[PDB]
RNA sequence: GCGAAGCUACCAUCUGUGGGAUUAUGACUGAACGCCUCUAAGUCAGAAUCCCGCCCAGGCGGAACGAUACGGCAGCGCCGCGGAGCCUCGGUUGGCCUCGGAUAGCCGGUCCCCCGCGGGGUCCGGUGCGGAGUGCCCUUCGUCCUGGGAAACGGGGCGCGGCCGGAGAGGCGGCCGCCCCCUCGCCCGUCACGCACGCCGUUCGUGGGGAACCUGGCGCUAAACCAUUCGUAGACGACCUGCU
RNA sequence: CGUUCAUAGCGACGUCGCUUUUUGAUCCUUCGAUGUCGGCUCUUCCUAUCAUUGUGAAGCAGAAUUCACCAAGCGUUGGAU
RNA sequence: ACCGAACGCCGGGUUAAGGCGCCCGAUGCCGACGCUCAUCAGACCCCAGAAAAGGUGUUGGUUGAUAUAGACAGCAGGACGGUGGCCAUGGAAGUCGGAAUCCGCUAAGGAGUGUGUAACAACUCACCUGCCGAAUCAACUAGCCCUGAAAAUGGAUGGCGCU
């Protein structure tokens, strides 16, 4: 019950290999398995892409499907996928653990001190609640 | 080469590791599936084979050339006095099997019953269900009771009755009464648990678990022949009058080559003392026991509505190596496994 | 410290191939649902090969011959223990780390309870290929205890049930919780996103 | 090869409403319900138009034997779309050259009793599958119907009773007897 | 000659069972291949077969219950809290759980409808290379002092009594009264704690498992085997019985 | 051939196989010895199925029947030389 | 006895031939592209096992037709006359067999594929339409798979297993 389609023009994201993490317009089909792909603004050079590493997201930029790279890179700049993705709650997540990666120590001794103190007024948050929704049964 | 002429096999495979019975009553192996709609009742009994006798009766099943003629037909008698219960025991299906998860005794329990708790009385002291007993008078133990009723009519599926012999009122010489747990079949569990917990240090009589013109099956321990040869206890040919190293033997036990004797030749080993699960013995006539209400009333066991005697099943000088069967019998037809005075399932 | 896997879904060799060289290793896994392994190749493939096993028997005296297991459980065991070198002192006592069930008993029904994608039916059998449950492949062997298993884990589904739902309950009052404190976390919530959390 | 996409069509009528959780269409409209779970044919059931007017079956990347099952489905689909509307009818007459074969329905349609088939004294009873009720026709001298919305159901119960008058150790050709089906028709046509 | 008992004979007499999966096969719906086809996805019947049932044996496999050494020296069962002292070792935060699906799922909320605070439905709004994420979550890891802020009625006394839920191998929790004590998480100030002078098995589960030894409180008061006996048993052991 | 009809049942001239219940080849093992035929007795296995269960075939009207499939559960005897 | 390699006693490295789910050292690569489902799957020199011949099972090739002048299958309508054609009479006027083997009407039907007949008859088997709506169909060939394919203690891709 599909929603995202290897049409031409769709942007996906390249999971693994040597371009990860890099998004990339699928330019022409040239396979069953095997798609010519293009990002311009990702530097990503025009080359043959396995299906396999990308997947594929919710932006279709349109350009014809075999186009001489200026135009997708027309098609790229004209949509504005880049601040586009990076807004989208995918990206945001790719962001976030990136930046638990970087942790330093400092950082990470940081964190535990703030997560201690934050759960814990939570806790007494939701104890309270249910001692009230208690009261509302009762 | 292959065997000549052909001849099946001698005796059953289905029967063996043809040895000395671990038990001595014989196990309800398999007690009848309780559909839970009609109602409660106990499946089995534990009688004693008294002896044998005829019967003679007209036969009524037409096509035969014995239609409305009158037999004889050979008679176990089996003196069955009634049973009395005295514990219940919850079972609970697992997949491992069928655990067995609560037993409640009754208050009090005849020396006829404790007698089997030891394997000597004449010197313990008799100290057996002396702290449990103690439970059934007083707050602590009325209400842990009450609970472990209500805990196996919650989980427990199966229920069985704990009943055991009135040994008192057999001419044998032991003492040592017989338990034996009997299968409640019925209602649902509640139901079946509270008849049990009402029949707890009752008596049960025969009549109650079988009528007349029933099919039982019948479970007990075959008459024990010691060491018995190979011809005896397979039923192998006798080799003929010249075989030098004997001839009441199997003469090739196996071939060369599967280099081993199989669990399928015919050895000598113990004869007898199996347990046996006979089926189909249809019981021709519940019998009352001897009972009085001015004079004794000895009539209404061997008498029929033709004969009209004064007769007891008991035959002149008794049965034979037993006594007098005083008590309420059953009458199977034909034989039933086992010796003289031994008990039966 | 102990591996407790679901059985269900999961690949008859596939599944005993990692339990095996984790047991070797010293961690103590169980294995629980068995019944709800499943064999690659139609069922019938599978019964025929089982029915063979079952006419391997020692000729002259089958009472020491090859132990035909029926439980799904045991059935699972007997191919664990063909990874494992079973007849040393070290393969035995990797066998005796391992603990196998039909169906999911009392210690491991209120535990969390893994998956091995690696030996996962979905993953590894292609979607119009066929495969046998092991609990029917039981049941026709031999097995008694397929409607027992049943039963008890109807009643374990509905009690784990209750369980999920009291923790739906709680996870949308901690919900509720953050939004009524939101500006008393707010520079604790900030720094728990700075270092990659919450996003 | 893989064939990188086929589909069919199939117009429900307007009479008739079928849904569908997920993969499995539950057809509803004059007559009853009847439900299919096709979870085992691994396609790709969309259902689209206002009024909800069609029923479309994909098939990505398909192998000839995959292929196959496209038009299966919405050939099943069909026959429970016309169950719905018209149901089937299956008449089945019966044969014989001397012994006559006496049928009679039992609790409802149900059971079927076949009595002196062939001088027997062995009377067949025969279950019909739930749903279906067979019944003894009027205009008709030695014939059955058999009505019911569920197709397979219906055909299934015909079978039953067609192969449960069978003639062992003689020859075929020569002893025709038992009941057979006549006419693989409708309940009501329009 | 005749013959009790006892063995014993198709040479007498009695008893011998019910399901499931399907094979061959014949069928159903139905494509491939506008039709047709038992088949490709799906479905049906189906047997001296196969597996189980009944039946026999019962695992270096478990069960519930009984009784648990009065004594003339005894010896133990619980409970709680103490001191040494062999031995056997592995370990060196926890995770207290929906079901499941995969050509789909997860969460909400129902304005609205049906069922027994929930369950089911429809509708709508959110997520979906899953952030109500095992790529996860929880927990913190120096001790103390005093003297501010934010957070603040939370924690304890192997604190104490009642009411629950839990049987698959329960073995664990939960919820309710009363007594006394404390101010613990997050920031800051403020000092001090052998600072053992660069250097290894640290750091815990641990009051661990087992064996032998000193204290209190409340409980206990034997069976087994031999010998003897029996004959439903028996080569001998074993077995069934009897004995203020 | 089977009135007719190659193939129900057969099948020439040719051809491809399997089997080790025939007999040959062979001489590896054993000549400081593996007791040399048959019968009797007893168990088990195989199927290349005579009978029995369930079925497809006919030159199967019935009866009798051969041909084939699943199949080795159960059987497969008494005598004369 | 094959393949690799030829040995004083040791440390580090590196290989060969072989391997790398687990037994078992090594793929716990986000390995690449295909093929194949087997109610007897298949799985590595010597080597421990199968053939002829089949199969719209599936996958590739090769060569050819026929077709909007309206196919191809599927629903249906005719299948004649010159003519007991000739040989064969034992009957073959299409029909046990065989030499023949063309014309007419033609829209078009073979001096006939069979069924069946003593022999006919009767039936059946082009050329064309009506409906429907794009590919259709034939003969070869070679891959995997299947049939062919039967043995005696219970059993061996080394085992577990593996799609
Ligand atoms: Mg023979
Ligand atoms: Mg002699
Ligand atoms: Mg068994
Ligand atoms: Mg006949
Ligand atoms: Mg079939
Ligand atoms: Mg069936
Ligand atoms: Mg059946
Ligand atoms: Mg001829
Ligand atoms: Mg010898
Ligand atoms: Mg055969
Ligand atoms: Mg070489």
């Amino acid at each position: 019950v599909f929603r995202r389609f290897v049409e031409v023009g769709r942007v996906a994201y390249v999971s693994f290999g040597p371009h990860a993490g890099k998004l990339v317009a699928i330019v022409d089909v040239i396979d069953q398995n095997r798609a010519l792909v293009d990002g311009p603004c990702t530097r990503v050079r025009r080359q043959a892409m396995p299906f396999k590493c990308m997947q594929l997201t919710d932006f279709i930029l349109k350009f014809p499907h075999s186009a001489r790279q200026k135009y997708v890179r027309k098609a790229w700049e004209k949509a504005d996928i880049n601040t586009k993705w990076a807004a989208t709650r995918w990206a945001k997540k790719i962001e976030a653990r990136e930046r638990k990666a970087k942790m330093t120590d400092f950082d990470r001794y940081k964190v535990m001190k703030a997560k201690k103190m934050r759960n814990r007024i939570i806790k007494n948050e939701v104890k309270k609640l249910q001692r009230a929704a208690l009261l509302k049964a009762s | 080469s292959h065997r000549k002429f052909s001849a099946p096999r001698h005796g059953s495979l289905g029967f063996l590791p043809r040895k000395r019975s671990s038990r001595h009553r014989g196990k309800v192996k398999s007690f009848p599936k309780d559909d839970p709609s009609k109602p409660v009742h106990l499946t089995a009994f534990l009688g004693y084979k008294a002896g044998m006798t005829h019967i003679v009766r007209e036969v009524d099943r037409p096509g035969s050339k014995v239609n409305k003629k009158e037999v004889v037909e050979a008679v176990t008698i089996v003196e069955t006095p009634p049973m009395v219960v005295v514990g219940i025991v919850g079972y609970v299906e697992t997949p491992r099997g069928l655990r067995t998860f609560k037993t409640v005794f009754a208050e009090h329990i005849s020396d006829e019953c404790k007698r089997r708790f030891y394997k000597n009385w004449h010197k313990s002291k008799k100290k057996a269900f002396t702290k449990y007993c103690k439970k059934w008078q007083d707050d602590a133990g009325k209400r842990q009771l009450d609970k472990d009723f209500s805990s196996m009519k919650k989980y427990c599926q199966v229920i069985r009755v704990l009943a055991h012999t009135q040994m008192r009122l057999l001419p044998l010489r032991q003492k040592k009464a017989h338990l034996m747990e009997i299968q409640v079949n019925g209602g649902t569990v509640a139901e079946k648990l509270d008849w049990a917990r009402e029949r707890l240090e009752q008596q049960v009589p025969v009549s109650q678990v079988f009528g007349q013109d029933e099919m039982i099956d019948v479970i007990g321990v075959t008459k024990g022949k010691g060491y018995k040869g190979v011809t005896s206890r397979w039923h192998t040919k006798k080799l003929p009058r010249k075989t030098h190293r004997g001839l009441r033997k199997v003469a090739c036990i196996g071939a060369w080559h599967p280099a081993r004797v199989a669990f399928s030749v015919a050895r000598a080993g113990q004869k007898g003392y199996h347990h046996r699960t006979e089926i189909n013995k249809k019981i021709y006539k519940i019998g009352q026991g001897y009972l009085i209400k001015d004079g004794k009333l000895i009539k209404n066991n061997a008498s029929t509505d033709y004969d009209l005697s004064d007769k007891s099943i008991n035959p002149l000088g008794g049965f034979v190596h037993y006594g007098e069967v005083t008590n309420d019998f059953v009458m199977l037809k034909g034989c039933v496994v086992g010796t003289k005075k031994r008990v039966l399932t | 410290q102990v591996l407790v896997l679901d059985g269900r879904g999961h690949l008859l060799g596939r599944l005993a191939a990692i339990v095996a060289k984790q047991v070797l290793l010293g961690r103590k896994v169980v294995v629980v649902r068995c019944e709800g392994i499943n064999i690659s190749g139609n069922f019938y493939r599978n019964k025929l090969k089982y029915l063979a096993f079952l006419r391997k028997r020692m000729n002259t005296n089958p009472s020491r011959g090859p132990y035909h297991f029926r439980a799904p459980s045991r059935i699972f065991w007997r191919t664990v223990r063909g990874m494992l070198p079973h007849k040393t002192k070290r393969g035995q006592a990797a066998l005796d780390r391992l603990k196998v069930f039909d169906g999911i008993p009392p210690p491991y029904d209120k535990k969390k309870r893994m998956v091995v994608p690696a030996a996962l039916k979905v993953v590894r059998l292609k979607p119009t290929r066929k495969f046998a449950y092991l609990g029917r492949l039981a049941h026709e062997v031999g097995w008694k205890y397929q409607a027992v298993t049943a039963t008890l884990e109807e009643k374990r589904k509905e009690k784990a049930k209750i369980h999920y739902r009291k923790k739906k309950q709680l996870m949308r009052l901690r919900k509720q919780a953050e939004k009524n404190v939101e500006k008393k976390i707010d520079r604790f919530t900030e720094v728990l996103k700075t270092h990659g959390f919450l996003v | 090869m893989k064939t990188i996409l086929s589909n069919q069509t199939v117009d429900i009528p307007e009479n008739v409403d079928i849904s569908l959780k997920g993969r499995t269409v539950i057809v509803k409209g004059p007559r009853g319900t009847l439900r299919r779970d096709f979870n085992h044919i691994n396609v790709e059931l969309s259902l689209l138009g206002k009024k909800k007017k069609r029923l479309r079956v994909d098939k990505w990347w398909g192998n000839r034997k995959e292929l196959a099952t496209v038009r299966t489905i919405c050939s099943h689909v069909q026959n429970m779309i016309k169950g719905v509307t018209l149901g089937f009818r299956y008449k089945m007459r019966s044969v014989y050259a001397h012994f006559p074969i006496n049928v009679v329905i039992q609790e409802n349609g149900s059971l079927v009793e076949i009595r002196n088939f062939l001088g027997e004294k062995y009377i067949r009873r025969v279950r019909m599958r739930p749903g279906v009720a067979c019944s003894v026709s009027q205009a008709q001298k030695d014939e059955l119907v058999l009505e019911g919305n569920d197709i397979e159901l219906v055909s299934n119960s015909a079978a039953l009773i067609q192969q449960a008058t069978t003639v062992k150790n003689k020859d075929i050709r020569k002893f025709l007897d038992g009941i057979y089906v006549s006419e693989k028709g409708t309940v009501q046509q329009a």
